[PDB]
């Protein structure tokens, strides 16, 4: 039994079966939620989660981990719907020849809304920077935890906290923001060292605009509660407003380039 | 019936190249692949590709009902068989037959009857072919005459070729039309080669081959049914499309040409194989990381690999063909000599060095009216000065340096230059020459010395064997790679098995 | 000799512009550990990095 | 490996094994106690740790040999790696083949099928690298570029948080 | 007074087609480069190549005292001009010759004459070439390939159709021109030996002719150099055309001594990086893919591969396709193959244009004749086609009686 | 100024002048 080529797989059952296979599986990897949401991102001039970082790192020095990952909630019918890499990239790669490690999260898999495994992932990879002695990169954008997974994401978010905290004068941390960061999301850019942001696009807000206006009245933008501009002069979080994702990278790495990998390395 | 979509069951080069000729033709095109070639050139370049199974050549396209199965479900109305599996296999012609495909080939009577080397000297003898009397030949030239037969008897000899340089009675260069005959000889050769196929019944393209004593006597040594690997040549000097022919042949027309067309200059053909010879022209797997071709004037390729291909071990070495044509058979070694110097492929060994060689031999550019090459000359008189490829393997202790390159300009001149990267014109750095990543056994396995397929078993469970005695033959690219016991003692476990294929540093079994 | 040379890989100079060449390219061509950041660092009385960090530098040479 | 931790040499572990022998002479030997000092030393090694899976790893062949469990720092697997509790023959001999009484071809088909289910669904890196016990499923010839990489990123790694005491103490 | 080391003194395709000629001749083989060049591929494949400097052709390659420079430099002993930029440069023939090189070429004189219309007709009439008084509306270009001699023996080695023409410029040219009566070639080639005997002309040339429906030649001019569309001679009539002008440049008389008969038939398609769904606009760009047609009946010469970034400063040519048949509709068949193996990325060419025309049925003739003229392209063809959507550093050294320039990159990390 | 050195190439003597400042 024959087969057309658009049909036909290598077999399974060997070693080049099993190879063809993680090819495919990678390649699925590249677009979890789909092409049409990677064009609909590029459309708004946007980069993905996974040019973000390979724009920022240096040329072929990223290395994945977890890429493969799938979430396991079952609440509500998300057992129906398990993109690839559960809507974080997470790595380590070098920065002008020196490591760092590297966390980015997807904001078109659930609106980056933070869960189970996702956050497993950020945790190991903060883990790994804490062992290592290594900057860490944090690139942020979601909204709040996922509902659907209920506490789960609240003890992921604790967990979170608690190791910035621990790397907290140990290893420089370097947050980007490059969408709305919206509930939990903002304590961790809140308790690394540096913050960046992207002066239209990104925000940072705990209470969004709907529940001010419930609650207070106040009738209010994302762009007036969080904007960067505002992060800026009023509340004083962010360290720097970019320009452009360019820029903000550009800026990290000057950041980087002054710092020491750690607290007890001789400084570059 | 009329040709109106083709399928052809061939791997590489000629595969390539009837999927061009088709196309010339505007007939559509159907390639088969097996799982190795899901990359290869043809499979893109065919207007569609089905795929075959199993990694071996013995089930991907030895196969029989696979290539019918594929033909059906294709709706291709013709069957190529290429140059290796089934061009001679007259059963297969037949099961095509009852198929009711066109065939693109001989009948199967003529192919069985040709194939049969005592009925084929039967028929020469009818065909009053000039027979070798007896005689062994000790230094013999090897040439052969192009035929082009209709199916209604009209034949024509396209040209001569000489394929002398040879080795395994397997060719590495050959050119045409063959140089330094006499006239008579030239006359003999083809009037033979017309009697032979009219006394066989021959329709379709086919080559009848010849050996030339150093007394310049003739003799007829075999007709090969299937445009061989050389034809180019001939199409190149003659300046007939081969392939084409064939497709008229196919489709019953008579032939266009009524008479012996005149050669033009002259042709040589380089096998580009993927063999080192600076070892013993052993064929070996790996990636084409680099392929540039030569180009520009005289200059043909017909290639069956690009940059990024993956040679595995199950399929004949033979990458590409060079052709290179000239006004005079100087000119065209002219010619080759630059383009062999064009050439480079890396990531594995090829025989390009021993072309470049070659052509600059005395010994193959003869005193004007003879030359000495014979069908042995490569395996007792060529001096081979190749050396055995390393590609970039760090070998020595300086080869461990990383190195910059750089362009310099110095008056004018276009330098280039290779900076070490700590030369005094790594702080506790040591170099040393890096070990081969080589073995260096007491050990009780048999383990297979390179990936291949496992064509015989010699040995039987709980048999006991002596140092030296054989195990297995593994079938690597075509050749035969006979493995054997290291000591002595008992085969105590035995996972083999015949047409298995195996990978390298596979147990084959245990001898206690 | 297994030094590693400069290597002309294309063309060759004559001798005056290899001199030019080789003129050209050669032209272009103690422990303090006082207040080392490991004495800084605050360690836990039983903190494993007084082994793995703290004498690990203090002792390495 | 206590050696390699106490001379600081990263250790690579390249994992393809069915986990313990099963037998009598096994057990009589110690296997157990055996095995509990190399799970020991694994944890006590303070160097780096990276493990490459190649083909099987199942049970406490998987564990030992560098899981990220027991902590080592950097888990690849080829994609032939096999990762279970148990091997299919096994899985199958124990709960699936013992319910009938027969060696009926009847039996002998469902468990080839369920063999067959066994290897791709269960005995697959798939699962572990869903979950994550895996860091990456590669392709081969990545492996030593892939290494290279990973040392030089865990060549200043300081373990812990570990509490400093006398010694440790180990099955003996 | 032999030619041992050539400097070719052009970039591209001619200097890559004049490198591997002096290969095949066992010449030494000299190149020189403008600074957007030095990567092209003919500076690494000659067997030396000197830098020139400068970004445009007048700083580059037009420079007699440069390329006078370079040739002192190499120490060759030849010069030839490929085609454009000084090859019809009579004084710098002259200065070349003052020099003391071998001129790989016309003389100084009948380049001067010939480049000038008036004696350009003078010599015409005189020789008694064909040349109408009147207009032609659908002119078809018809040129023949001289070889001439310093002995003056004169071969004519083909007749050759450039008559796909677009503001003069050729596009797709044949060999041997199809549907001329045996008169009219007879004719064509006559007057081409005439009048190049009279012109004198001894080295290898092109004598172009127009062709009316009413079937008059008429002369039109001499280009006086071994122009670009010669391949498709070489391989209808076998000549190697620049082995023949080394040949003449020694002075060896012809050893062709009759005109030597069509194999058959050959087309040439030019691949311009021009965009002709927009007019044939120029446009630079990076040539990020580059894959010829290959096998059987194709030719390649090309200037460029893969990674190649050409710019605006020279001509828009990239590559020559030529394509080899028994017969014209043999040659439209694997012309029609080829042109679909060709794949060009990242800059527009004529590839889509090639593909339409060898389509054609105003191109495809009946057999009798076909309908294109030096006006098709621009007045008659349906234009189908769908538009085309850090320095290095430098020391001046003085070495015994020399001063040198020494170059290197604008970083150097070295030792 | 220029910076002179002597350059043995081969065993042939050389002068070289080069740039005092590079
Ligand atoms: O496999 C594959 C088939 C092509 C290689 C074998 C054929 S046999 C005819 C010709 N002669 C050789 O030496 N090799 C090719």
């Amino acid at each position: 039994v024959t087969e057309p080529s658009a049909e036909h797989q290598v077999d399974i059952h060997t070693t080049a079966g099993k190879l063809a296979d993680l090819k495919r599986r990678t390649e699925e990897t590249l677009h979890p939620v789909g092409e049409a949401a990677v064009d609909k991102v590029h459309a708004k001039g946007k980069l993905t989660a996974r040019e973000r970082i390979l724009a920022l790192l240096d040329e072929g020095s990223f290395v994945e981990l977890d890429a493969l990952a799938k979430h396991r909630s079952t609440n509500f019918g998300l057992e129906k719907n398990r993109p690839l890499g559960d809507g974080v990239i997470t790595g380590y790669g070098t920065i002008d020849g020196r490591d760092v490690c590297i966390f980015s999260q997807d904001a078109t898999v659930f609106g980056g809304s933070l869960g189970e495994v996702y956050g497993e992932k950020i945790v190991k990879v903060q883990e790994l920077a804490i062992k290592t002695g290594r900057p860490l990169i944090g690139i942020n954008d979601g909204a709040g935890a996922r509902i659907q997974e209920g506490v789960v994401s609240l003890g992921l978010y604790s967990r979170i906290f608690h190791n910035n905290i621990k790397a907290s004068g140990v290893i420089p941390q370097i947050s980007l923001i490059m969408g709305a960061a919206a509930g939990g999301h903002v304590y961790s850019p809140a308790l690394t060292d540096f913050v960046v942001m992207v002066d239209q696009t990104s925000q940072m807000f705990i209470t969004g605009p709907d529940v001010i206006k419930t609650v207070t009245g106040e009738d209010v933008t994302m762009e007036e509660l969080g904007g960067a501009h505002t992060h800026m002069a009023k509340s004083g979080t962010a360290h720097y407003v970019a320009s452009g994702e360019q820029d903000a990278f550009d800026y990290v790495r000057d950041l980087l380039s002054y710092l020491p990998p750690n607290n007890y390395a001789d400084p570059p | 019936s009329k040709i109106s979509k083709v399928l052809v069951a061939n791997r590489g080069e000629i595969a390539v190249r009837v999927i061009r000729a088709a196309k010339d033709a505007g007939l559509a095109s159907v390639a088969v692949y097996a799982e190795p070639d899901a990359d290869a050139p043809h499979v893109r370049l065919a207007d569609e590709a089905f795929a075959l199974g199993g990694q071996t050549s013995a089930e991907s396209y030895l196969v029989f009902e696979k290539i019918l199965d594929a033909a059906e479900k294709s709706g291709a109305n013709a069957i190529h068989p290429g140059y290796g599996f089934l061009s001679e296999n007259a059963d297969f012609a037949q099961a095509v037959i009852d198929a009711g495909l066109i065939w693109i080939g001989p009948s199967p009577q003529s192919i069985r009857d040709l194939g049969d080397k005592v009925t084929a000297r039967h028929i020469a003898a009818r065909a009053k072919a000039p027979l070798v009397p007896g005689r062994y030949l000790d230094k013999p030239r090897h040439v052969e005459a192009q035929v082009i037969a209709d199916q209604h008897g009209n034949v024509v000899v396209a040209g001569t070729r000489d394929c002398s340089l040879q080795r395994r009675f397997q060719k590495l260069v050959e050119e045409a039309p063959a140089p330094f005959l006499t006239d008579a000889q030239r006359k003999e050769i083809h009037e033979s080669a017309k009697r032979i196929c009219k006394e066989a019944g021959y329709y379709g393209a086919g080559t009848v081959e010849y050996l030339v004593g150093q007394d310049g006597l003739i003799s007829f040594l075999e007709v090969n049914t299937r445009l061989q690997v050389e034809h180019p040549v001939t199409e190149e000097t003659s300046g007939i499309d081969l392939v084409r022919q064939q497709f008229k042949i196919a489709n019953g027309e008579p032939l266009d040409i009524t008479e012996d067309p005149t050669p033009r200059g002259h042709s040589f053909e380089f096998r580009i194989n993927g063999e080192d010879a600076g070892r013993g022209f052993l064929p070996a797997p790996g990636p084409v990381t680099k392929f540039v071709a030569p180009t520009g004037p005289g200059v043909r390729m017909d290639s069956g690999v690009e940059t990024g291909s993956v040679i595995g071990g199950q399929f004949d070495s033979m990458l590409a063909k060079l052709i290179v044509t000239g006004a005079t058979r100087e000119e065209a070694l002219e010619r080759s000599r630059r383009a062999l110097a064009e050439f480079t492929v890396e990531g594995l060994a090829t025989v390009i060095p021993f072309h470049r060689a070659v052509v600059s031999d005395p010994a193959f550019i003869g005193d004007g009216e003879k030359f000495d090459v014979h069908t042995r000359w490569i395996e007792t008189e060529w001096n081979n000065t190749v050396e055995p490829f390393t590609g970039g393997d760090p070998i020595e202790e300086e080869d461990t340096v990383p190195r910059q390159t750089v362009v310099v300009e110095v008056g004018g001149r276009r330098l280039e230059v290779s900076l070490p990267g700590d030369l005094a014109i790594a702080p506790g750095v040591v170099r040393k020459k890096p070990k081969p990543r080589k073995r260096g056994a007491s050990g009780d396995a048999v383990t297979a010395p390179m990936q291949g397929t496992v064509v015989k078993v010699a040995v039987e469970e709980g048999q006991e064997v002596s140092a030296g005695d054989l195990v297995v033959v593994l079938e690597a690219m075509k050749m035969e790679n006979p493995v054997t016991a290291h000591k002595d003692g008992t085969i105590t476990g035995l996972a083999v098995e015949a047409g298995a294929a195996i990978t390298q540093g596979t147990v084959i079994a245990e001898i206690k | 000799d297994h030094e590693a040379h400069i290597k002309v890989l294309r063309g060759e100079p004559t001798p005056e512009e290899m001199a030019a060449l080789m003129a050209v390219l050669a032209s272009a061509g103690e422990r303090n550990m006082w207040g080392h950041p490991v004495d800084k660092l605050r360690y836990s009385v039983f903190s494993w990095q007084r082994v793995t960090l703290l004498e690990r530098t203090h002792m390495r040479r | 490996i206590r050696f390699c931790d106490s001379y600081n040499l990263p250790l690579v572990f390249v994992v393809d094994t069915p986990g313990a022998m099963p037998g009598v002479a096994e057990e009589k030997g110690g296997i157990i106690k055996r095995g509990g000092r190399f799970f020991n030393a694994i944890v006590e090694a303070d160097v780096p740790k990276v493990t490459v899976i190649i083909r099987k790893a199942y049970g406490g062949g998987y564990a030992v040999m560098g899981s990220k469990q027991l902590s080592a720092d950097l888990n690849f697997a080829w994609p032939t790696a096999r990762i279970a509790v148990i091997g299919a023959e096994g899985a199958a001999q124990l709960l699936v083949k013992r319910f009938p009484d027969p060696n009926a071809p009847e039996v002998q088909k469902i468990r080839d099928d369920f063999i067959e289910g066994y290897n791709l669904n269960m005995a697959t890196p798939w699962i572990a690298a869903e979950r994550g016990y895996i860091d990456a499923v590669i392709q081969p010839h990545e492996t030593r570029l892939l290494l290279r990489k990973s040392l030089r990123l865990l060549r200043d790694k300081q373990n812990g948080p570990k509490v400093q005491r006398k010694h440790g103490l180990l099955p003996l």
